[PDB]
């Protein structure tokens, strides 16, 4: 588990250092803000249907009663250009807020805790996550348990023993093809079907797909060994 | 020989699941994995 | 999940087929690049919204030919093989239930056959392999043992399923019977999707009515002003129409950017419900339907997703 | 039963506790051992 984790951290380190595009969601936010600021400054070169885009060159050519009408055009067009920028900034800022509230929720639920929510802390089952800072952003390194190489098995919903039906306390009944076992669902670790691994409920006629197999009792030998010794003691006590 | 091709996109590998009324698959092993996620 | 991609060519809208109006419009600068860019940003994020909701699996799982799901009759929600589009009978019902000037509609990247196919992959995975196909490789399980793990998941011991399996399957079959009847019966059932089609249609209809406005020029028709007047008398008249039509696009693009942020928020909720209700089982009270969550099935709709949440 | 329950503390602490028996399933199992052990003593008197 350590050697897998220490390798997976090494693949993150290499990947970020190797490819261009991995920072895309942050570089995009830098590029949109640069593009919008650049666009806002370029609008100052625009005439807006006035005689010129240079405010001092209007004033240096026309007299005041009509130089005002040209300046009013530039005021209208530049005020419209700020309003376009601020509307773009507000709509973007609402997006970044949504992404910051998601990031805060990921910090709270994947870093300060372990999440049972599927996909919310990466693919697999969430073990833990580690935060890393980035320019204007957060990176989460989500660590997950992923089921690897699998094997198919025969299975049953219940086991029948003394005409009573038996069900797993945790996990699932599986056969290797000849013998029956009980195992935890998320990792193959077979165990003998005991009275301590299972609970009884009702009789074998009600359950579709129930199978016959023995259920082991762990206490039965701890009284039968004690019984065979007790009988040997009675045998010895015939001798005096 | 390189040229631009145009095609209907496939959605992924097709994979008929080996379902049966009494068959289960259980992992004999696991991979720990680290995925980066990046948020503004 | 989405809304119709629209591109409005601001030059062709403001200054339709006119060189003189185009040469005036250049004097307003980069606004037309901002209008075209913003609507391209929206048009691209609609494929993204659709992709985050439906493409949550990179492997197209398919139903077995045998249908021995322990008595649970999924035939209403699996694909029908016979139709030219491979959709479910409830998806076909949902598709019936929703009804010159630089305007263009752009088609979604994922056609409705491909949204039905991603929905089929998610649903065939969900029936045959539990939540496991969300964690990694799909691991099969018998459907009654999947429902047993579910019952343990809501804190009801799994013998309650196996003892009652005929009833639990008849109740699931009956509840899908009510979904079928409900969607056949009432007009308003898909209102949340139809409301999005209606707002886009209303906002574009409003944007078109603004081409018939005068804004204090002699005519609402750009060709009349250029036909009736010499070049210098025309500048003043066209420039009114430029100002008012430009402001009509600045309005419409702002209304669409706000509305796209709302459809985005709905798509991210739908992607969260796809992950947490279809690819899993949720402890979140009320998140995956009313009751205690057992499992959910996705179904496509025009520009949307329908979840059939199954609850104890 | 002792398999359905767990033990802590005593009857004086828990507000609203009630008296009932708890069935220990080892006890009647080893009672099936008790009368068999007892009969084997009775028989073993006879030689
Ligand atoms: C299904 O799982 C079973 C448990 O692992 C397995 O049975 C076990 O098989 C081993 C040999 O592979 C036996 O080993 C013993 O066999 C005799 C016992 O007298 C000795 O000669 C050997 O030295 C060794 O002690 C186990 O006894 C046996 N266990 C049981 C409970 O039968 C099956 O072989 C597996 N089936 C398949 C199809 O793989
Ligand atoms: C699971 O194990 C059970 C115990 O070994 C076994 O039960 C036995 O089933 C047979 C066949 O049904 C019964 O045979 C009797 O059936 C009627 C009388 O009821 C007569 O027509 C027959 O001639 C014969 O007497 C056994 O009585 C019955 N035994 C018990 C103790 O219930 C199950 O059949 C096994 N099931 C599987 C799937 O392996
Ligand atoms: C729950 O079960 C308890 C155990 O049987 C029971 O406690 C017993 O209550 C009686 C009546 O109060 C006591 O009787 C004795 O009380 C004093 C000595 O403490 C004497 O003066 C009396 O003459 C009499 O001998 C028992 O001593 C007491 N048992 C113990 C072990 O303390 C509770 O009363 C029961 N409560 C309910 C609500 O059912
Ligand atoms: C687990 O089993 C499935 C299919 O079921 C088995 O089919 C036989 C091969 C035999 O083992 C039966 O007793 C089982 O019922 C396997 O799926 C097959 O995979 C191979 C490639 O490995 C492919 O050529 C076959 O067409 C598949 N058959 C079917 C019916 O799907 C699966 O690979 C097995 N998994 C493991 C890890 O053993
Ligand atoms: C579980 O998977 C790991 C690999 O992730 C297996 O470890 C490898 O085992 C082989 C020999 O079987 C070695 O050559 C490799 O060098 C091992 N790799 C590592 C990272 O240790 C492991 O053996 C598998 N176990 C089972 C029971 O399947
Ligand atoms: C699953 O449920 C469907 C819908 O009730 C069943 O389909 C109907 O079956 C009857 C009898 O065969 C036909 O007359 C109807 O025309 C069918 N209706 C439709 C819409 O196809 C189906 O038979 C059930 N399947 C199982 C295995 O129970
Ligand atoms: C599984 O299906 C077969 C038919 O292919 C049937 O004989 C068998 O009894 C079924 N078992 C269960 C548990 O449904
Ligand atoms: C048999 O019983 C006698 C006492 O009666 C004792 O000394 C002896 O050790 C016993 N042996 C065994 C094998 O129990
Ligand atoms: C519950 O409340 C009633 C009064 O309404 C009281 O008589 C009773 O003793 C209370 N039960 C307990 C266990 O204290
Ligand atoms: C008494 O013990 C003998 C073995 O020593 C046994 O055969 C017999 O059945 C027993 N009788 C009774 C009444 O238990």
């Amino acid at each position: 588990i350590a050697n897998q984790f220490n390798s997976a951290i090494g693949k993150i380190q290499d990947s970020l250092s190797s490819t261009a595009s991995a920072l895309g969601k942050l570089q995009d936010v830098v590029n949109q803000n640069a593009q919008a600021l650049n666009t806002l400054v370029k609008q100052l070169s625009s005439n807006f249907g006035a005689i010129s885009s240079v405010l001092n060159d209007i004033l240096a050519r026309l007299d005041k009663v009509e130089a005002e009408v040209q300046i009013d055009r530039l005021i209208t067009g530049r005020l419209q250009s700020l309003q376009t920028y601020v509307t773009q900034q507000l709509i973007r800022a609402a997006e970044i807020r949504a992404s910051a509230n998601l990031a805060a929720t990921k910090m709270s639920e994947c870093v300060l805790g372990q999440s049972k929510r599927v996909d919310f802390c990466g693919k697999g089952y969430h073990l833990m996550s580690f935060p890393q800072s980035a320019p204007h952003g957060v990176v989460f390194l989500h660590v997950t348990y992923v089921p690897a190489q699998e094997k198919n098995f025969t299975t049953a919903p219940a086991i029948c023993h003394d005409g009573k039906a038996h069900f797993p306390r945790e996990g699932v009944f599986v056969s290797n093809g000849t013998h029956w076992f009980v195992t935890q669902r998320n990792f193959y670790e077979p165990q003998i079907i005991t009275t301590h691994n299972t609970f009884v409920s009702g009789n074998c006629d009600v359950v579709i797909g129930i199978v016959n197999n023995t259920v082991y009792d762990p206490l039965q030998p701890e009284l039968d060994s004690f019984k065979e010794e007790l009988d040997k003691y009675f045998k010895n006590h015939t001798s005096p | 020989s390189q040229s631009i091709i145009a095609y209907t996109m496939s959605l992924g590998a097709e994979n008929s699941v080996a379902y049966s009324n009494n068959s289960i698959a259980i992992p004999i092993n696991f991979t720990i994995s680290v995925t980066t996620e990046i948020l503004p | 999940v989405s809304m119709t991609k629209t591109s409005v060519d601001c030059t062709m809208y403001i200054c339709g087929d006119s060189t003189e109006c185009s040469n005036l419009l250049l004097q307003y600068g980069s606004f037309c690049t901002q209008l075209n860019r913003a609507l391209t940003g929206i048009a691209v994020e609609q494929d993204k919204n659709t992709q985050e909701v439906f493409a949550q699996v990179k492997q197209i799982y398919k139903t077995p030919p045998i249908k021995d799901f322990g008595g649970f009759n999924f035939s209403q929600i699996l694909p029908d093989p016979s139709k030219p589009s491979k959709r479910s009978f409830i998806e076909d019902l949902l598709f019936n239930k929703v009804t010159f000037n630089g305007l263009t509609v752009l088609p979604p990247l994922l056609t409705d056959e491909m949204i039905a196919q991603y929905t089929s992959a998610l649903l065939a995975g969900t029936i045959t392999s539990g939540w496991t196909f969300g964690a990694g490789a799909a691991l099969q399980i018998p459907f009654a043992m999947q429902m047993a793990y579910r019952f343990n998941g809501i804190g009801v011991t799994q013998n309650v399923l196996y003892e009652n399996q005929k009833l639990i399957a008849n109740q699931f079959n009956s509840a899908i019977g009510k979904i079928q009847d409900s969607l056949s019966s009432t007009a308003s059932a898909l209102g949340k999707l139809q409301d999005v089609v209606n707002q886009n249609a209303q906002a574009l209809n409003t944007l078109v009515k603004q081409l018939s406005s005068n804004f204090g020029a002699i005519s609402s028709v750009l060709n009349d002003i250029l036909a009736r007047l010499d070049k210098v008398e025309a500048e003043v008249q066209i420039d009114r129409l430029i100002t008012g039509r430009l402001q009509s696009l600045q309005t419409y693009v702002t209304q669409q950017l706000i509305r796209a942020a709302e459809i985005r928020a709905s798509a991210n909720l739908a992607a969260t419900k796809m992950s947490e209700c279809v690819l899993g089982q949720s402890k979140r009270v009320d998140f995956c339907g009313k009751g205690y969550h057992l499992m959910s099935f996705p179904q496509s709709a025009p520009h949307g997703v329908v979840f059939l949440h199954v609850t104890y």
